[PDB]
C-alpha cells in the first residue's frame, strides 16, 4: 500500500553528481594511463559489474586506489563515470569504440548495448 | 505521487 | 548532444538498497531511542537536508555513529530510512503524524508535502 | 535510451 514519489532515484542520483562534483565524501581514486578519477564505491559498484566485484572483495573493499587495465582510454572512462552519476551518455562517432570497450570491461550491460545499436546502424 |  | 538511459537512476537506487540489505559498505549507523540503522553517509546526504548539513560538517563527517533527537520515533525513521533507498513511501492512518514529524526533523521537504495534503483530506 |  506504499506510495511512489516519481522523481526521488532521479533527485538523489543528481545530489550524488553534486557530492562528487565538490569531492565530498568520495573514497576511491580510479586510476586509468596516470589520469584519476574520484568518485564514491557505492556508485560505482550500483553501475558497473566490476566494480560491484571489486568493492564485494574482502581485500579490495579498503583499498583506497584502483588501477585499471593499461588498455583503457580514459576519456572513455570519464564519458562512463560521468553516465554513472547523471544517466547521461555523452556518445559520439569518435568516442564509441572507446566507451564500447570501456563499458565491456567495466561490465555496464545497457551502455554496451547501445553501443553494439549505433555501431550497427553506421555500417 | 503515484500509486506504483 | 547526450543520449539518456531512462532507467538508470532507478536501477542504480535498486542497487545500493541491495548493498544496504546486504550491510555492504555501510558507513554509519543511525541511533533512534536506542534502536540502530545503518546506512550509506551519501545516501541519507542526497535524501535529507539535516544528513547533508551533518555529514559536510569537519567534525561530524567523520563520525561513525549519529544520534537522533530523542523525540524521533524509530518507526517513522524506519519508514523514511526504506523511502529513501527505493522511492516508496509506507504512510498509514496509524503513522502519518511520526513519519511527518520525522520528515520535518529530516527535512525531506517532498516527504512532509504529501503527509501535510494527505492530513489535510482527513479532515 | 531517449534524447534528454
Ligand atoms: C547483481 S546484485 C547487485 N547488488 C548490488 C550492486 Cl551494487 C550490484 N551492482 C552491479 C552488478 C552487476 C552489474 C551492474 C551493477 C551493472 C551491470 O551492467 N552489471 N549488483
Ligand atoms: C542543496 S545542494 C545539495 N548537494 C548535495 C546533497 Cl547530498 C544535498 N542534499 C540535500 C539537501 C537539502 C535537502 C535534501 C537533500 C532533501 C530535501 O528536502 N532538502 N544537497
Ligand atoms: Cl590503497
Ligand atoms: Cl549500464
Ligand atoms: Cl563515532
Ligand atoms: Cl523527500
Amino acid at each position: 500500500s506504499c506510495i511512489q514519489f516519481t522523481r526521488h532515484a532521479s533527485d538523489v542520483l543528481l545530489n550524488l553528481n553534486r557530492l562528487r562534483s565538490r569531492d565530498i565524501l568520495t573514497d576511491v581514486v580510479i586510476v586509468v594511463s596516470r589520469e584519476q578519477f574520484r568518485a564514491h564505491k557505492t556508485v560505482l559498484m550500483a553501475c558497473s559489474g566490476l566494480f560491484y566485484s571489486i568493492f564485494t572483495d574482502q581485500l579490495k573493499c579498503n583499498l583506497s586506489v584502483i588501477n585499471l587495465d593499461p588498455e583503457i582510454n580514459p576519456e572513455g572512462f570519464c564519458i562512463l563515470l560521468d553516465f554513472m552519476y547523471t544517466s547521461r551518455l555523452n556518445l559520439r562517432e569518435g568516442n564509441i569504440m572507446a566507451v564500447m570497450a570501456t563499458a565491456m570491461y567495466l561490465q555496464m550491460e545497457h551502455v554496451v548495448d547501445t553501443c553494439r545499436k549505433f555501431i550497427k546502424a553506421s555500417e | 505521487w503515484v500509486i506504483p
